[PDB]
């Protein structure tokens, strides 16, 4: 019955900063702390065990600190890949439990965003629906907006839309602009088209391609 | 006529620093025609001599029944040391009397483990000759304390024996009775 | 070399009966304290359940109590779980983690397995459907497209593993026909266009459709 006061909750570094996340603890649990990332959506791995400890082969960058209920995770010169959701863990009692989770950015520059287009594929088309998808990819920040231009007649309300979570490797985004017709509707027309609208795109920039190539 | 040979010809003993005792007196027994179903993996004495019983008489005759590992054996002995003779059940070192153990595995070894046999891994101190402290408190391996919680350097003092039966003969459920006596100063009961 | 593996995760209708493994080596697996932990699509983790070195000692979080089952194997190195009663709420990736030595006194650094789905809904199993996406134009990029499966998961790979760099994996954008649509795509030198040849690999487990399929333009 330890609970964890995981401080702060969210929070955004320009690369290279130092960071520091206090971890409060509803008891007094001595040094009985560990500290893991978690790379989204795979596992949680430790980072400093007995709340000082460095895991094997870890860069010396993170810093554990700590003791009796007040503790402290620093980080030398944050880096572009340590892009993460953080957790802490009580370790003295059974009921075994974490912080709240702190998600944590980089700040890059704006990156100019890169948009190829693709069409419904003839595996695709012959099925009875054809898709139309735009790429979004290694830009930042992630905001942007897409439109789809069929025939210059604009399509509103069939669009389905993913983005990657930013870039461990350099900190840029990706997103998918997916388009979702039946065959018909998708031979109704002639002219296919995708627009994207980003903040560094300095003016906006479009990819396109003619059903029947 | 007397009814001894019927605590090892029944199936299900107590765990070890549980040990099950009987004390057996307005009796007689055979110590020979029973050892003569010679089928128990260890047999040997400390008391009096192998056998030679079967016209003697005592005030008290004990027999302690828990069921052990297999290497486990070794330690039912006067002056032994080890989880099981420091803190399960100590053999004085003026033991009088003996010991009989054989492989239940065939019997007591449950396909995921006979996770209900267990002993005391864990004691503040060491326990006496004939003493059995049945206590489920939290041990306090480390300083911090348990409170009831089990946790770090704050265990369960009692740990399962999960009798697999491919386990090693060492692992293997031996079911094991003492003998001891107190024959002194009393009627004449067990001959 | 330390090692741990979930497997047992999948479709469970609501009511029905599931169950979980965790099969370890690469340390000594009987002298550990062995517990798992579950974490809600995004949310904050929870720890479920534990179980002792002997086995002799174990308990549920009470989100769950009675209804699952710890249990270990202490002669294969294997946890697990039993899973019952279930809840389309139960729904969460299911961690194994290895914490406490009796074999020691000091702090041993947990390991986690790398966690498995288990999602609990009756609306029933479809497999996916693989498309590729040929390239077009100053540097080259291609990738696939898998669309209408259920429930997650599905898998990244590319060029049998050969490519790691790039690799673009999408989240798995969910659809008014109730099913995930997604892709894995990547930036490809334009210059390789003749030289190589690209495969993306799926894998619905779940609906047992694991297929390959090539990318190549026009």
């Amino acid at each position: 019955a330890i609970q964890l006061t995981q401080s702060p909750s969210s929070l955004s570094a320009s690369v290279g900063d130092r960071v520091t996340i206090t971890c409060r603890a509803s008891q007094g649990i001595s040094s009985y702390l560990a500290w893991y990332q978690q790379k989204p959506g795979k596992a949680p791995k430790v980072l400093i065990y007995a709340a000082s400890t460095l895991q094997s082969g870890v860069p010396s960058r993170f810093s554990g600190s700590g003791s009796g209920t007040d503790f402290t995770l620093t980080i030398s010169s944050l880096q572009p890949e340590d892009f993460a959701t953080y957790y802490c863990q009580q370790l003295k009692s059974y009921p075994l439990t974490f912080g709240g989770g702190t998600k944590v950015e980089i700040t890059r520059t704006v990156a100019a965003p890169s948009v190829f287009i693709f069409p419904p594929s003839d595996e695709q088309l012959k099925s009875g629906t054809a898709s139309v998808v735009c790429l979004l990819n290694n830009f930042y920040p992630r905001e942007a907006k897409v439109q789809w231009k069929v025939d210059n007649a604009l399509q509103s309300g069939n669009s389905q839309e993913s983005v990657t979570e930013q870039d461990s490797k350099d900190s840029t985004y990706s997103l998918s602009s997916t388009l979702t017709l039946s065959k018909a509707d998708y031979e109704k027309h002639k002219v296919y088209a995708c627009e994207v609208t980003h903040q560094g795109l300095s003016s906006p920039v479009t990819k396109s391609f003619n059903r029947g190539e | 006529l007397c009814p001894f040979g019927e605590v090892f010809n029944a199936t299900r003993f107590a765990s070890v620093y549980a040990w099950n005792r009987k004390r057996i007196s307005n009796c007689v027994a055979d110590y020979s025609v029973l050892y003569n179903s010679a089928s128990f993996s260890t047999f040997k004495c400390y008391g009096v001599s192998p056998t030679k019983l079967n016209d003697l008489c005592f005030t008290n005759v004990y027999a302690d029944s828990f069921v052990i590992r297999g290497d486990e054996v070794r330690q039912i002995a006067p002056g032994q040391t080890g989880k099981i003779a420091d803190y399960n059940y100590k053999l004085p070192d003026d033991f009088t009397g003996c010991v009989i153990a054989w492989n239940s595995n065939n019997l007591d070894s449950k396909v995921g483990g006979n996770y209900n046999y267990r002993y005391r891994l864990f004691r503040k101190s060491n326990l006496k000759p004939f003493e059995r402290d049945i206590s489920t408190e939290i041990y306090q391996a480390g300083s911090k304390p348990c409170n009831g919680v089990e946790g770090f350097n704050c265990y369960f003092p009692l740990q399962s024996y999960g009798f697999q039966p491919t386990n090693g003969v060492g692992y293997q459920p031996y079911r094991v009775v003492v003998l001891s006596f107190e024959l002194l100063h009393a009627p004449a009961t067990v001959c | 070399q330390v090692q741990m593996v979930e497997s047992g995760g999948g479709l469970v209708r609501p009511g029905g009966s599931l169950r979980l493994s965790c099969a370890a080596s690469g340390f000594t697996f009987s002298d550990y304290y062995m517990s798992w932990i579950r974490q809600a699509p995004g949310k904050g983790l929870e720890w479920i359940s534990y179980i002792s070195s002997s086995g002799s000692s174990m308990n549920y979080a009470d989100s769950v109590k009675g209804r699952f089952t710890i249990s270990r194997d202490n002669a294969k190195n294997s946890l697990f779980l039993q899973m019952n009663s279930l809840r389309a709420e139960d729904t969460a990736v299911y961690y194994c983690a290895r914490e406490f030595d009796l074999t020691k006194i000091i702090m041993v650094p947990p390991y986690w397995g790398q966690g498995t789905l288990v999602t609990v809904s009756s609306a029933s199993t479809k497999g996916p459907s693989v498309f590729p996406l040929a390239p077009s134009s100053g540097t080259a990029a291609l990738g696939c497209l898998v669309k209408d499966y259920f429930p997650e998961p599905v898998t990244v790979s590319w060029n049998s593993g050969a490519l790691t760099s790039g690799v673009h994996t999408f989240p798995a954008v969910l659809q008014s026909s109730g099913l995930y649509s997604l892709s894995s795509v990547v930036t490809v030198p334009s210059s390789s266009l003749g030289t190589q040849t690209y495969i993306c690999n799926v894998n619905h487990k779940p609906s047992n459709t694991k297929v390959d399929k090539k990318v190549e333009p026009k």
